[PDB]
RNA sequence: GCCUUGAAGCCUAGGGCGCGGGCCCGGGUGGAGCCGCCGCAGGUGCAGAUCUUGGUGGUAGUAGCAAAUAUUCAAACGAGAACUUUGAAGGCCGAAGUGGAGAAGGGUUCCAUGUGAACAGCAGUUGAACAUGGGUCAGUCGGUCCUGAGAGAUGGGCGAG
RNA sequence: CCAUAUCCGCAGCAGGUCUCCAAGGUGAACAGCCUCUGGCAUGUUGGAACAAUGUAGGUAAGGGAAGUCGGCAAGCCGGA
RNA sequence: ACUAUCCAGCGAAACCACAGCCAAGGGAACGGGCUUGGCGGAAUCAGCGGGGAAAGAAGACCCUGUUGAGCUUGACUCUA
RNA sequence: GAACGUGAGCUGGGUUUAGACCGUCGUGAGACAGGUUAGUUUUACCCUACUGAUGAUGUGUUGUUGCCAUGGUAAUCCUGC
């Protein structure tokens, strides 16, 4: 017999194998396609998650009830030092898909990149790339490597670049770098090889990839929760109080004759630490680092054109569970996947953007640097002192 | 042996 | 070694329980060859076996607060739980009179 | 008495035995299949470590219910446990055997465990008390052991 | 007729027969009786019967060893200590008690010395276990005496008894 | 011995089995809460970590029986 | 908070033709085994409860039996 | 619709034992297709399937980076100027 009343299902079947992923770094399933009109540019970048805060800005959306007014909204802060290029890889297209055709590494590869190999760096001899680096200070290797770039101009269609991060520059306990392949999208194959062959073993900042007021994608692995039931993994009704063998359950599964359990029914297992991909996150700001002309400069991280206070992005007491940001960062609208200290991937949008809510532009007014380790009520130490006065620190 | 029911219940009931 | 017999006997001589009895943890040899009475009363006199004292239970706290309830305090409306007839009945008040 | 698999050279080998021992057959069997083929000095270290939870024994046939561990990757398996008690009684036996070899006049530090055999034995009888007036048996499961060591390096 | 120069019985990748029921040889073990023909006689041939008696498996090294707030440090005996003993510290019972004495019932469980097979659903140097020895004293404390509700002989009556 | 181990319940079984004695404090009180005299080692084993479902306890913004056969259970009031 | 979970130590039971991936077809008319197709990869850990027309009790409902017993009376034959 | 889906998933209001009350019937024990009140709902640790978790075949060993078969699959309606 049929169901008395009607209702929709609980959960999507798209995200079905709710298993804990086989990775810790976001993989990119698909990159944007490439017009051979464009100049040569990149598509993605690695950054880490620090923290969250909120922001005031002014609004010029016409036809609204909030126009020519101020609004308050949250953000996320993402730390992003400049990456480093080490290697090249060229692909080819075949009726079975793609195929990796040939690759090249550079002559000098720092140790923080070599720790990505060598599970146990402590009792190793560190004999990686020792023989491959000997055909750079050589004669036939100059003939041997350069007979290969010619092939890649001829028998390939897709170019990708290997880059890694700089992990000395962070407060974390970790020292291993993260590698990733990035696609070069531009005019033609020969250009991209020349562009890259020059750019090899050099640094790449963020302002050479992204700009202000741009929608992107964010790719990262969510936050673990462990083994859970169905009233947390799938959000079913709690049964009433008068049940005998438990309450936080789903009662019926199937009927008799399809005498098998179907994958459409709720079960009790893992939750969190999954892979996800989100779209259309805005960039509001790109911040500089700490740097030295003759002394320090930590203003322009967090000084609008209006407040004009010598303040940084860092709160009082620092960012919780993370540390202290001393580097260039980006500032996203809203929220993201994953815990703090986690590695994120930032990809350009694969679509066209014509909606006003994307095309608009922004100019900030105020940023909040209260401490999040309680109920912060002061922006800076200086105001904290001028208000209260001299304490027993005399 | 094992017990398995009270004899005034008689689990299979169909009048 | 074992000393439960020696404990039991000393209780009966001192007329205290077994929780009030002190044995010397160092002179255990000389106690274990005390499998009788008159092997024991020697040892009490020598000082190896002692009756502990009572654990203190004091009364200054009560004597103090009662010395206030005489003057009047700790007797308000919010310290009373039984009817007046229970605290001081009428029949008694009549007979005194 | 009469062993199984009488040896190949009765002059370069020793032997030992036990009967009617209050250990579990199942754990003890497995511990024997892991110690087999070893040099004796290696094995004494192996069995101290089990007692201290630094190595393990893999349960491969008698594995119903048994749990997962990290030390059984050396053996090429997942499961593992630390049967202390069986280890000791095996150790007491190696002493008896090692001495007999010294008595026959053999090179002690070149000896190999060739053949260990374990078998079941008569079962002891207790009872346990259950509901509705019922009784059930709380039986025991002991073991015999016999073993042979030879001189080969 | 066969046989301690080895009977029955049992095992057997061995050699063979008969359509089949079944049988004959060969090898090992074992230790004292056994078979073929013609007739006679019968407690005479098992896959089962929610068959009867005994034994053994998967289950399974699984379910379990969760009612009542709580243990720790050192030393001693000892082959040997999460659990014995001594001391110290922290805690519970809270006088209608987890305290000190007795009726009914049990019957040596009581006390010392020794033991560590078995039992004490883990262990134990401990035990209400095992072994060997010891222990209950009345003119006045109880019984014994009296009768109670009631049971029950004599004489008599009845009844096959 | 006379009972969460010497009695009956197949068993050292959360069951059941006649009586005597009976302190300090609060308070109307042999109620319940803490303590002294006298007794014990947490009631047929322990260590590590804090997933799911459970059993016993609790709390919840705003609304207040719309839930359900049914205000079932819980909660409010509570002494003088 | 006690468990369940992992480790040391001790360690049972009910149940069991052989066993254990599906659709349709026919068949004692609703198959794990047959037929035509789909397909098929060691050994295992915590759970949950769709199937095994899952376990228990030679169906108390209904019928039959020239099988019974409790109760009533204006059934039949007898009696204190 | 799916054993008039789904009780080792709930509940147990009704119906359908044992006690009992009224009306109608039967001389009567008792009956009602009439009404009313109170009334024990057992077991998963097995095989499979399902969800999650280790591992396995081979590639001389071991590690880093990556492609894709195959399978799932998601966005939907209303108002206002
Ligand atoms: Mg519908
Ligand atoms: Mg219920
Ligand atoms: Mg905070
Ligand atoms: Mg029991
Ligand atoms: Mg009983
Ligand atoms: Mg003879
Ligand atoms: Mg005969
Ligand atoms: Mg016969
Ligand atoms: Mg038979
Ligand atoms: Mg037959
Ligand atoms: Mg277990
Ligand atoms: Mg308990
Ligand atoms: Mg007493
Ligand atoms: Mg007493
Ligand atoms: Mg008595
Ligand atoms: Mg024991
Ligand atoms: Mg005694
Ligand atoms: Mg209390
Ligand atoms: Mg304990
Ligand atoms: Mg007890
Ligand atoms: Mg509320
Ligand atoms: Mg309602
Ligand atoms: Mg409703
Ligand atoms: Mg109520
Ligand atoms: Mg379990
Ligand atoms: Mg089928
Ligand atoms: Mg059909
Ligand atoms: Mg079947
Ligand atoms: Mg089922
Ligand atoms: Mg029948
Ligand atoms: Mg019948
Ligand atoms: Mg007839
Ligand atoms: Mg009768
Ligand atoms: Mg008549
Ligand atoms: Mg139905
Ligand atoms: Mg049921
Ligand atoms: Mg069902
Ligand atoms: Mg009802
Ligand atoms: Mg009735
Ligand atoms: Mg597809």
């Amino acid at each position: 017999s049929h169901r008395k009343f009607s209702a929709p299902r609980h959960g999507s079947l798209g995200f079905l194998p709710r298993k804990r992923s086989s990775r810790h770094r976001g993989k990119v399933k698909s990159f944007p396609k490439d017009d051979p009109s464009k100049p040569v540019h990149l598509t993605a970048f690695l950054g880490y998650k620090a923290g969250m805060t909120h922001i005031v800005r002014e609004v010029d959306r016409p036809g609204s009830k909030v126009n020519k007014k101020e609004v308050v909204e949250a953000v996320t802060i993402v730390e992003t030092p400049p990456m480093v290029v080490v290697g090249i890889v060229g692909y080819v297209e075949t009726p079975r898909g793609l195929r990796t055709f040939k690759t090249v590494f550079a002559e000098h590869i720092s140790d923080e990149c070599k720790r990505r190999f060598y599970k146990n760096w402590h009792k190793s001899k560190k004999k990686a790339f020792t023989k491959y680096c000997k055909k750079w200070q050589d004669d036939a290797g100059k003939r041997q490597l350069d007979k290969d770039f010619s092939s890649m101009k001829k028998y390939c269609q897709v170019i990708r670049v290997l880059a890694h991060t700089q992990m000395r520059l962070l407060p974390l306990r970790q020292k291993k770098a993260h590698l990733m392949e990035i696609q070069v999208n531009g005019g033609t194959v020969a250009e991209k090889l020349d562009w890259a062959r020059e750019r090899l073993e050099q640094q790449v900042p963020v302002s050479q990839v992204f700009g202000q007021d741009e929608m992107i994608d964010v790719i990262g692995v969510t936050k673990g929760k462990g083994y859970k039931g169905v009233t947390s993994r799938w959000h079913t009704k709690k049964l009433p109080r008068k049940t005998h063998r438990g309450l936080r359950k789903v009662a019926c599964i199937g009927a008799w004759h399809p005498a098998r359990v179907a994958f459409s029914v709720a079960r009790a297992g893992q939750k969190g630490y999954h892979h996800r991909t989100e779209i259309n996150k805005k960039i509001y700001k790109i911040g500089q680092g700490y740097l030295i002309k003759d002394g320090k400069l930590i203003k322009n991280n967090a000084s609008t054109d209006y407040d004009l206070s010598d303040k940084s992005i860092n709160p009082l007491g620092g960012f919780v569970h993370y540390g202290e940001v001393t580097n260039d960062f980006v500032m996203l609208k809203g929220c993201v996947v994953g815990t703090k200290k986690r590695v994120l991937t930032l990809r350009k949008s694969l679509l066209v953007q014509t909606k006003r809510r994307a095309l608009e532009k922004i100019d900030l007014k105020f940023i909040d640097t209260t401490s999040k380790f309680g109920h912060g009520r002061f922006q800076t130490v200086e105001e904290k002192k001028a208000f209260m006065g001299p304490l027993k620190k005399d | 042996g094992m017990w398995r029911f009270y004899t005034e219940d008689s689990p299979g009931l169909k009048v | 070694s074992m000393l439960r017999l020696q404990k039991r006997l000393a209780s009966s001589v001192l007329r205290c329980g077994k929780k009030k009895v002190w044995l010397d943890p160092n002179e255990t040899n000389e106690i274990a060859n005390a499998n009788s009475r008159q092997q024991i009363r020697k040892l009490i006199k020598d000082g190896l076996i002692i009756r502990k004292p009572v654990t203190v239970h004091s009364r200054a706290r009560c004597r103090k607060n009662t010395l206030a309830r005489r003057k009047g305090r700790h007797m308000g409306i919010g310290k009373r739980k039984g009817t007046a007839n229970a605290r001081m009945p009428e029949k008694v008040t009549w007979m005194r009179r | 008495v009469r062993y199984s698999l009488d040896p190949e050279n009765p002059t370069k080998s020793c032997k030992s035995r036990g009967s009617n021992l209050r250990v579990h057959f199942k754990n003890t069997r497995e511990t024997a299949q892991a110690i087999k083929g070893m040099h004796i000095r290696k094995a004494t270290k192996y069995l101290k470590d089990v007692t201290l939870q630094k190595q393990c024994v893999p349960f491969r046939r008698y594995n119903g219910g048994v749990g997962r561990c990290a030390q059984a990757k050396q053996w090429g398996w997942t499961q593992g446990r630390w049967p202390k008690k069986s280890a000791e009684f095996l150790l007491h036996m190696l002493k008896n055997a090692e001495s007999n070899a010294e008595l026959k006049g053999l090179d002690v530090d070149s000896l190999v465990i060739e053949h260990i055999q374990v078998n079941k034995a008569p079962k002891m009888r207790r009872r346990t008390y259950r509901a509705h007036g019922r009784i059930n048996p709380y039986m025991s499961s002991p073991c015999h052991i016999e073993m042979i060591l030879t001189e080969k390096e």
